[PDB]
RNA sequence: CACGACCUCAGCUCAGACGAGAAGACCCGCUGAAUUUAAGCAUAUUACUAAGCGGAGGAAAAGAAACCAACCGGGAUUCCCCCAGUAGCGGCGAGCGAAGAGGGAAAAGUCCAGCGCCGAAUCCCCGCCCCAGGGCGAGGGACCUGUGGCGUACGGAGGGCCGCCUCUCUCGGCGCGGGGGCCAAAGUCCUUCUGAUGGAGGCUUAGCCCGCGGACGGUGUGAGGCCGGUGUCGGCCCCCGCCCCGCCGGGGUGCGGUUCCUCCCGGAGUCGGGUUGUUUGGGAAUGCAGCCCAAAGCGGGUGGUAAACUCCAUCUAAGGCUAAAUACCGGCACGAGACCGAUAGCGGACAAGUACCGUGAGGGAAAGUUGAAAAGAACUUUGAAGAGAGAGUUCAACAGGGCGUGAAACCGUUAAGAGGUAAACGGGUGGGGACCGCACCGUCCGCCCGGUGGAUUCAGCCCGGCGGGGC
RNA sequence: CCGAGGUCCGCGGCGACGCCGGCCUCCCACCCGACCCGUCUUGAAACACGGACCAAGGAGUCCAACGCGCGCGCGAGUCA
RNA sequence: GACCUGGGCAUAGGGGCGAAAGACUAAUCGAACCAUCUAGUAGCUGGUUCCCUCCGAAGUUUCCCUCAGGAUAGCUGGCG
RNA sequence: GCUGCAAGCCUCGACGAGUAGGAGGGCCGCCGCGGUGGCGCCGAAGCCCAGGGCGCGGGCCCGGGUGGAGCCGCCGCGGGCGCAGAUCUUGGUGGUAGUAGCAAAUAUUCAAACGAGAGCUUUGAAGGCCGAAGUGGAGAAGGGUUCCAUGUGAACAGCAGUUGAACAUGGGUGAGCCGGUCCUAAGGGACGGGCCUACGCCGUUCGGAGGGGAGGGCCC
RNA sequence: AACUCUUAGCGGUGGAUCACUCGGCUCGUGCGUCGAUGAAGAACGCAGCUAGCUGCGAGAACUAAUGUGAAUUGCAGGACACACAUUGAUCAUCGACCUUUCGAACGCACAUUGCGGCCCCGGGUCCAUCCCGGGGCCACGCCUGUCUGAGGGUCGCC
């Protein structure tokens, strides 16, 4: 599904803290907050070159 | 070979509508073959099992020629309970062991006005 | 429950002569 | 309003109806960006896209030519292939980009205003009578500032002439698919194994039996024959629908041919022109819109270069309707997969848009598995109790409750060895250890040969039958 | 036989899981060698950066179009 | 006294408000927060996963709002 | 005699470094499909090993243990196909480490009861602090059962607990005269009208034919 | 002795791997239906023992009807269920019936279970006032018609 991986709103924290400069989920009180969201290396993220149906 | 395309043949769909089947469908799923003496008298292949039927376990650990009598038909677990097919618990109280209806064979039918009507259509 | 990581929350340093 | 008519405009919790919100995948009308590209950037591009606003339907929109073409001419719209990355647009840079023809899917055409004949011949409401379909009332209105019939660019109408039963529509009664129920083939045969067989072997080698049924699934393991089903346009029953035909019953009204006569023949602040903004491949305008100018009736539009004259071709603008081919990441109900297999696949295989965070808009998880069956551990015993030791259940407790399998990091313990120049590593050998391998004549294996000693349904040769080879 | 690369028609001690065999892996000892990988860089063992450890996931893809080479079918045809 | 303070109200993001510090506007202000366009762009850092065999470089020319990059020639490999 | 898998076998000679990069070979490895050849409760996949071996290598085969239901060879085909790095993502675990630390507002002490268990609970006595701008007694906002009684001591209360704002089982808020309700203050916001292509917005005592109560028997 | 390191067995920690799959994803097909006759959504409530989810609405874990024909299940237990023969357990279908409050939300408003009006009915009052209870109603825009009107706006007749 083309919506897989992009169901989240995540902005990289950037330079200034010991994180790895990767799009991280918005703040909250869950375990999901602060985790990698978009990259193919991230758990629950988008896959590299999603298999298109065409 | 299933020539019909409206009836599903799927490992996933045939298993969902089996464990989630309504009670009136679970009655026909919990069928049991008739004895070779009754199968030639009523000329019926098999019948859905009832409460007051005398069956005989054919397969499993409790198999043998001991003709018992069904105690209850646990429609939810697709299992029945026979009067002599039981097991002693730790304290000593006997617990009835569930047997699938496809492993028993009916030797005496609980004939009612509706049970005999089904025997006519077959 | 808590997030995996949280946002953490000045020498001028110019030698002259 | 002295008494009325009318015009215009009000009031109501007046009689009866209608609109609102939702959804929004597809569809219609507006509005509208910037990231991005041009290796900068301002036009361009991104894009007549995202977001924003309004309005619908099962499709919407479009649609019966003010068309294409320039030909021996095609003939509503929509869709696909092609035309075609073409004509063309563009700091003619980056880039953008249609259409006629042709081949296909589907095809269905039509109604008003105007023109003016018909005694408003028309319509709604109210009170009713008869069997969805037809009438009545000296009831109340609408309407002449125009209802209805004929009639619309294919010409139309009326009157002479000629030839010609005229049949649709709505109800009752026949012979002509779909939906929902129920049933319908055959091993639990013999032997064996297993905790359980659905395993193996057999049943004259017809592999026993069925088969138009050997799809799938369930059942304690790999089941055509145990079971639900599968195959049979099988059989039966209860509802309902469709076209045509037939007679009966209520309402429909005749139609054509006329190189014959006469009459009638059309959509204004619209076309067009100027200008401005926007849009387009449309380029001295492709569409749309504002302001100004503002028409004609052998007129008007178009003929892809602005302009005048002329010829030719083509259509008739400024009113309305219309199915089918077409689209469909929403919804209802289904089938399928060279896909994913619990850090994967939807965020969600689980009391998932849940717990939880934020004032709010919003953000948003982790989390599947005892066993075939709880048979979920009786009872004894130590402890305040968790927690132990016996016993017991199960094929298994190396399945004891987040309980299948149980890796690595890390740690405890046991066994072995070593340790002053951090530990490991490469090359060479030695010591030790843990597990393994190896005559009993395994250099007396095999071909031939020469003697010794027990046996040869005993050999060459011959007869008969069979079979095979032979550019 | 100083001849197209070797044979013995020579031989000895041991042979019951032990007194024999394994040298790769395990532990230990010694001699020689031996600085930590990845990466950018003229130059990294660097007082250059990333890396405490382990498991799982993790990065050249698909579509349109173009070029050349090769396989195949037919051939002034070819592709429906 | 230009005082302190609660509640109810008002001003909303290129906007507010400011006895003026670019202060304050929910721990965020030389332009808040939330979602989307968006997987924005990066000539710039980082990483880019199995083995063996064979061949094997270049930092030079010319042009460029180029000089951390390209195009082009050279050097290389592959198919012949 | 032996081979002739000719994509095979045999003979001879020379040669061998290598980052960036290019190419070839793979009977190297993973998942799935079409063929084909099998294996499995007399024990499959996975996992572990001081066991026996093969290949230059990628890796592979066998044995033992564990496990309990599926799996693999070859000829072709299709990929979400091989990790030590990315201050990589998620999960887990170490050294530091029985370490830092449990140091703001003067104070505890003796005996007894309950209890398996007492510096910490309860009772009594002694000695102290808050010292009426309190460590006192009651409310507003806010919280939402935290209130009260009994029971338990698993988790939590950063030592403990016989205790609790924890857990479990029950119970508890009674109004004509307390407040809301009623009034309009700031202000919000309909109506008329205007505006906006629109959803809507402007505006608030002004602006429309905006008067539906009171009286005299039909007037006002 | 200890301590440190290495190797193996066993036991912890941890959860990988493998096998399993009522889930997802993708494609195709048939339909293609909401709402003032009160929708979507939301609130509250409903089970003998019930928190959540699901199902329902004071008839609340379902009623009637039809098909089906003996169960529901955790423990209860009790069925106007069962020897259906006092025409029926359950399930399915679903043409009857029912469907609280907010919500386009509609008397006016809502951080209020606040504040009203009209008509009718029953009771208290019995002297029709007042009080309580029940039912039917009262939003905005617009269409047709009725009724009641307004303006020398244009006229007619006196
Ligand atoms: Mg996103
Ligand atoms: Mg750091
Ligand atoms: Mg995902
Ligand atoms: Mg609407
Ligand atoms: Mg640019
Ligand atoms: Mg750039
Ligand atoms: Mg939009
Ligand atoms: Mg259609
Ligand atoms: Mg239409
Ligand atoms: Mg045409
Ligand atoms: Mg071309
Ligand atoms: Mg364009
Ligand atoms: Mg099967
Ligand atoms: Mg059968
Ligand atoms: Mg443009
Ligand atoms: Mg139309
Ligand atoms: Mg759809
Ligand atoms: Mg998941
Ligand atoms: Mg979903
Ligand atoms: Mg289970
Ligand atoms: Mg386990
Ligand atoms: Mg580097
Ligand atoms: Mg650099
Ligand atoms: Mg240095
Ligand atoms: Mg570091
Ligand atoms: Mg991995
Ligand atoms: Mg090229
Ligand atoms: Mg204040
Ligand atoms: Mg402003
Ligand atoms: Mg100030
Ligand atoms: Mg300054
Ligand atoms: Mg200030
Ligand atoms: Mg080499
Ligand atoms: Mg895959
Ligand atoms: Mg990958
Ligand atoms: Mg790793
Ligand atoms: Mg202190
Ligand atoms: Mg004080
Ligand atoms: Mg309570
Ligand atoms: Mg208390
Ligand atoms: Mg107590
Ligand atoms: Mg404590
Ligand atoms: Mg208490
Ligand atoms: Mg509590
Ligand atoms: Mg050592
Ligand atoms: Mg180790
Ligand atoms: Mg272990
Ligand atoms: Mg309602």
């Amino acid at each position: 599904s083309e919506l897989a991986g992009h169901q989240t709103s995540a902005e990289s924290w950037g330079t200034g803290r010991a994180v790895a400069r990767i799009p991280r989920v918005r703040g909250g009180g869950t375990h999901r907050s602060g985790q990698g969201a978009f990259g193919n290396m991230c758990r629950g993220g988008r896959m590299f070159a999603p298999t298109k149906t065409w | 070979m299933k020539l019909n395309t409206f009836v599903t043949s799927s490992r996933r769909k045939n298993r969902k509508r089996h464990f989630n089947a309504p009670s009136h469908i679970r009655r026909k799923i919990m069928s049991s073959p008739l004895s070779k003496e009754l199968r030639q008298k009523y000329n019926v292949r098999s019948m859905p099992i009832r409460k007051d039927d005398e069956v005989q376990v054919v397969r499993g650990h409790y198999k043998g020629q001991q003709i018992g009598k069904v105690v209850q038909v646990y429609r939810k677990k697709y299992v029945i309970y026979i009067e002599r097919v039981q097991r002693e618990k730790a304290n000593g109280t006997t617990v009835h062991v569930g047997i699938h209806p496809s492993k028993v064979v009916i030797t005496r039918l609980k004939l009612d006005k509706d049970r005999k009507k089904i025997l006519e259509r077959k | 429950v808590r997030p995996s990581v949280e946002k953490p929350h000045p020498c001028i340093q110019q030698p002259r002569k």
